[PDB]
RNA sequence: AGGGGAUCGAAGAUGAUCAGAUACCGUCGUAGUCUUAACCAUAAACUAUGCCGACUAGGGAUCGGGUGGUGUUUUUUUAAUGACCCACUCGGCACCUUACGAGAAAUCAAAGUCUUUGGGUUCUGGGGGGAGUAUGGUCGCAAGGCUGAAACUUAAAGGAAUUG
RNA sequence: GCGGUAAUUCCAGCUCCAAUAGCGUAUAUUAAAGUUGUUGCAGUUAAAAAGCUCGUAGUUGAACUUUGGGCCCGGUUGGCCGGUCGGAUUUCCAACGGGGCCUUUCCUUCUGGCUAACCUUGAGUCCUUGUGGCUCUUGGCGAACCAGGACUUUUACUUUGAAAAAAUUAGAGUGUUCAAAGCAGGCGUAUUGCUCGAAUAUAUUAGCAUGGAAUAAUAGAAUAGGACG
RNA sequence: GGAUAGUGGCCUACCAUGGUUUCAACGGGUAACGGGGAAUAAGGGUUCGAUUCCGGAGAGGGAGCCUGAGAAACGGCUACCA
């Protein structure tokens, strides 16, 4: 306070902030590759779903929507990229 | 809604100074803001500033010192008729020795002394002392 | 503040807050000048020799006296760590 | 404005002193006269190709353009062969150091060598008193229509 | 910015508002309503000459107790009747009824003097000759 | 902030700096553009497409992988509706409201709402109308709107 | 204009009180209070404080939304849930302490960033009374609403704080 | 505000003040008045935020599109010398401005007339060991503008300039004895005439004419009815 | 077309339905001739201009006209009104 680096602020205190108030703004949602070992291939999903995403071939489910992040369905897995 | 983008940038600088700070993060920057920041810097009243590039419209960090009392904007960009510039600096500069009125002419965004030397005129932007 | 032919006219050129380069005017009796003593090889504080700093009353009232001392002394070489330019 | 008929009056319309000898067998029936009004105003081809008569035409008639040359945007085309344009402008009040929007409507004769519609910007030229109010004659359309055919139906 | 439009073209509005609010100025309003010419016993002019109807004895306002000696004057250009005060000790002995006095204002811009209720005027001359004179004795009142 | 109320809610997509990429994103322009048009074909709105192509597939932003907004991809492949969907959904709303004010005259609060809705319509109309996307003399009316939206 | 009319209850009538007592207090109780259809458009309709945007400073609560956790409590077999706890973040209703700053003060995170006087815009005021009166227009079934003067009078009226 | 019995205020005497051939008074207007507020007002409680929202006119309205760098030309002040018989210009130097080039860069455009300018060079050289210097025709600059054709997105701002009555005003020169004025006057051979004047400025809003291209608008290519040939 | 010195709804015929307006039309008031200018002096302003120069209008009020290069003249005529 009174004198500080607005240009190179600490990752942490930048981390806690709102997504619109970071130095350059950017998103905080991610994408994932989700499995349900009945199948062999892996459908990519947005961290925030709205649409209750259905798998490639089987009308199974995958995730349900929420206020924000999707609820992934029981016996599943994921990586993030 | 956001009206003179210049205005906010100036006012922000002034509350940093008054609060005794050394830095401002202004938003959203502009051709004009830079060229106004650019004049002050040229004459001491602030340090080094920096454009940061959000892919939007821009932010600027200004580093300032404390040589600065006030940097205001004249909110209707009035027209000034090369005679009338005398009467401006008179109304709003602390004395005849220092401080600048900066305006905008066809020949560029310049303080009034450069305006006087270049001998052109135009619209009035703001001022620094 | 000279004059026609050289000649330093107008008395008294005021001090200056070493933290905000604003003037430290006279009636400001809330301002402060801290003398930090130069030391030598093995303790020994060398009387009458200081690294000094002056801070406006404004700054002290705002509480910004400590953190500002921190930064000034350290980047003048008498503190290592303590301060951080990032936040 | 005109359109159609041409010989539509009680008197016979004709350019004055432009005799066509019936004896001499011609391939154009009517010998026509025109000029170039000057000041670099193209006498458009519709005034040469034309058959209309309009004596108050700057290219085919016995007016003459001299004096003020003005521009304005068309605001009324309800009068036969004459329009009304609005010349807008800002007027400066010294005490406040600010201007206010003002405007004026100038009535002006428009030769059937032009096809004007509301909204067209039009360069008019001062001429002699041509009627009670009209002291100007349309002399070039610096417009077109303002992208009307780019308002057609659906895909 | 409170109120006033700061635009560069907002001249018109800015003008109009002024016209509007000049009316809240007492004098401007008086000037244009022609209040002077319209109401007001004098023409609007500096003095007016009229004729004496009755000599009056107006009781002063508190906290003063007095009898103030005045004249009802019927202005000549007007017929308007007006009560005027007759300055300085005696002087009411210089007037008499049907005589022709010359009235002036009281220097309060309309508005009666001190403790004289209603009197908005004073006598300056009777029978063409000036009170002041008659008082000092520099001059004598005319024949008839 | 907030046109027809006193709301002040900051809330928006924070779009990425990454104006191209993802790089972990395979597929192709080809791939997504077809993917858009079949959903156009199903009758979906570009928004619904973006949302659908967002989660179920990888389409971070349609315009990225294909330098074109979704509504322009539609227009070109000849799918674009008569009127913009925001105008549409405004009208669809004002109908539903209106239907309700009919069946419930006593509901002064609804009357109020309908005004608001329409006053957004009517200003939005005048924008589109100005910029020629709507034919100069297009007009919203009660009597004819319930035909319009469906 | 219908319906309804329990209750409380302008008007009225009373018992008392009083020098008087057209009242306060007690009783009786008409309209009304409730509802439908249509009017009326006013309240100290109050935060006596226009709206949009930027900036300026600390604190613990809380309401809604979300994110993070080898947090608690729920047992079953761990979970899943749900409620709870802690940190953070938007956006609410407020309180707290400060006051760089503002104010005639009382007080004010706006009433701040104003003689170092300009972000955009709307509206109202210009001593007091006369007076929200007269008049004309207009709206209304009416009661009244909106618009709304002058002559004349007048040296104060007024505000916040102080001591009595 | 004084005056109801010792009136600092009335009626006078004395004395004293202010302005003075002039001084009071009445009315009006102007300054004071930031109490009409563009500059520059005030509205919680002193006068003043419409009960509330919508909303036309009106005023207003985010950011972004040739920037940066390199080269040449010649000006006007100022320094350190002055060479010179108070002012002079060359080289040294800074400083502040103007113009024109090349950087991927319309300058409206063809069709000649015109050329002032160097990529030239044709000779060589006044002279400091030579790019210090200009005369100088035979291959090779466009724009500096004539004039004819063929065409041109609209504006605001600002610069300089024309066209412009006098008296008034600001202001130069001149000792109307001074001055307000006036535009006179001043010199000698005062016997036969000599001569300086009768400036300058302001003159704006509009129209005109020109330079500028920041600021703020306008128009352009999306059903291609696009642009160049 | 007529009329004029001549353009022109200037007037007449025929035909049409236009013209102006919250950017304030139209109407009302002016104890209103306009201008150069005058008064007040930080600046921005405020107020004034019947009146020595320029323009316009009039000759008690209206209209008409003769002469003439030029008047709708008034120290010209004609009529009505006062
Ligand atoms: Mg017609
Ligand atoms: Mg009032
Ligand atoms: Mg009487
Ligand atoms: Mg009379
Ligand atoms: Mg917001
Ligand atoms: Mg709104
Ligand atoms: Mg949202
Ligand atoms: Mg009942
Ligand atoms: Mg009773
Ligand atoms: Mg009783
Ligand atoms: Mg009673
Ligand atoms: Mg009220
Ligand atoms: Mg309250
Ligand atoms: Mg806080
Ligand atoms: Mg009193
Ligand atoms: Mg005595
Ligand atoms: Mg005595
Ligand atoms: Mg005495
Ligand atoms: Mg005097
Ligand atoms: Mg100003
Ligand atoms: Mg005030
Ligand atoms: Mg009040
Ligand atoms: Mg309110
Ligand atoms: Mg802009
Ligand atoms: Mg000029
Ligand atoms: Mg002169
Ligand atoms: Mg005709
Ligand atoms: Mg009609
Ligand atoms: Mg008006
Ligand atoms: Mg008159
Ligand atoms: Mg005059
Ligand atoms: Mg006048
Ligand atoms: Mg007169
Ligand atoms: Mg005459
Ligand atoms: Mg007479
Ligand atoms: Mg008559
Ligand atoms: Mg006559
Ligand atoms: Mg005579
Ligand atoms: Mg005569
Ligand atoms: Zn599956």
């Amino acid at each position: 306070v009174l004198v500080q680096d607005l240009l190179h602020p600490t990752a942490a205190s930048e981390a806690r902030k709102h997504k619109l108030k970071t130095l350059v703004q950017g998103p905080r949602s991610y994408f994932l590759d989700v499995k349900c070992p009945g199948c062999l291939n892996i459908t990519t999903v947005f961290s925030h779903a709205q649409t209750a995403v259905t798998c490639e071939s089987c009308s199974t489910i995958l995730c349900t929507p929420t206020g924000g992040k999707a609820k992934l369905s029981e016996g599943t897995s994921f990586r993030r990229k | 809604t956001r009206s003179s983008v210049l205005a906010d940038a100036l006012n922000a600088i002034n509350n940093a100074e008054k609060t005794g700070k050394r830095q401002v993060l202004i938003r959203p920057s502009s051709k004009v803001i830079i060229k106004f920041l650019q004049v002050m810097q040229k004459h001491g009243y602030i340090g080094e500033f920096e454009y940061i590039d959000d892919h939007r419209s821009g932010k600027i960090v200004v580093q300032l010192n404390g040589r600065l009392n006030k940097c205001g904007v004249i909110s209707p960009r009035f027209n000034v008729k090369i005679g009338d510039i005398e009467k401006w600096t008179a109304n709003l500069l602390p004395a005849r020795q220092f401080g600048y009125v900066i305006l905008t002419t066809s020949a560029g965004i310049m303080d009034h002394e450069e305006a006087r030397r270049k001998h052109v005129s135009g619209k009035i932007l703001g001022f620094v002392y | 503040m000279e004059n026609d032919k050289g000649q330093l006219v107008e008395l008294y050129v005021p001090r200056k807050c070493s933290a905000t380069n604003r003037i430290i005017k006279a009636d400001d009796h809330a301002s402060v000048q801290i003398n930090v003593a130069k030391v030598d090889e093995e303790g020994r504080a060398i009387p009458g020799e200081y690294v000094t700093y002056a801070l406006s009353g404004y700054v002290r009232s705002r509480g910004e006296s400590d953190d500002s001392l921190n930064r000034l002394a350290q980047n003048d070489g008498l503190l290592k760590n303590v301060w951080s330019y990032s936040r | 404005s005109t359109e159609l008929t041409v010989q539509s009056e009680r008197a016979f319309q004709k350019q004055p002193h432009i005799f066509n000898n019936p004896k001499v067998k011609t391939s154009k029936r009517t010998k026509r006269w025109y000029k170039n009004a000057g000041l670099g105003f193209k006498t458009p081809k519709t005034a040469i190709e034309g058959s209309y008569i309009d004596k108050k035409c700057p290219f085919t008639g016995l007016v003459s353009i001299r004096g003020k040359i003005l521009t304005g945007t068309v605001v009324s085309t309800k009068m036969h062969r004459t329009i009304v344009i609005r010349r807008a402008y800002l007027h400066y009040i010294p005490k406040y150091n600010r201007y206010e929007k003002r405007h004026k409507n100038v009535p002006v004769h428009v030769s059937p060598a032009f096809r004007v519609q509301v909204g067209d910007i039009v360069t008019v030229g001062q001429c002699r008193p041509i009627s009670k109010t009209v002291r100007f004659n349309v002399v070039k359309v610096s417009a077109a229509a303002a992208k009307a055919n780019k308002q057609f139906a659906k895909f | 910015g409170k109120g006033k439009p700061r635009g560069l073209n907002s001249a018109r509005k800015l003008r109009v508002h002024r016209r509007n609010n000049r009316w809240a100025e007492n004098n401007y309003k008086k000037r244009l309503l022609g209040t002077a010419f319209k109401s007001s016993p004098f023409g609007g002019s500096s003095h007016a000459k009229g004729i004496v109807l009755e000599k009056l004895g107006i009781e002063s306002k508190q906290p003063n107790s007095a009898i103030r000696k005045c004249v009802r004057v019927q202005l000549i250009k007007n017929g308007k009747k007006v009560t005027a005060f007759v300055p300085n000790d005696g002087c009411l002995n210089f007037v008499d009824e049907n005589d022709e006095v010359l009235l002036a204002g009281f220097g309060r811009k309309g508005k009666a003097k001190g403790d004289i209720p209603g009197v908005r005027f004073k006598v300056v001359k009777v029978s063409g000759v000036s009170l002041l004179a008659l008082w000092k004795e520099k001059k004598e009142k005319p024949r008839s | 902030g907030r046109m027809h109320s006193a709301g002040k809610g900051i809330s928006s997509s924070a779009i990425p700096y990454s104006r191209n990429a993802p790089a972990w994103f395979k597929l192709s322009s080809e791939s997504v553009i077809e993917q858009i048009v079949k959903y156009a074909r199903k009758g979906l709105t570009p928004s619904q497409i973006g949302v659908l192509l967002r989660d179920a597939h990888g389409v971070t932003q349609a315009r990225v992988i294909t330098g074109n907004k979704i509504m322009r991809i539609l227009k070109s492949n000849g799918l674009a509706p008569e009127i913009p969907e925001d105008l549409y959904y405004l009208i669809k709303k004002a109908v539903s409201v209106r239907k309700h004010l009919e069946r419930n005259r006593k509901d002064k609060d609804a009357k109020f709402r309908l005004i608001l809705i329409e006053s957004r319509i009517h200003r939005l109309a005048r924008y589109y109308r100005t910029v020629a996307v709507l034919p100069p003399n297009w007009k919203y009316e009660s009597a004819t709107a319930s035909a319009l939206v469906n």
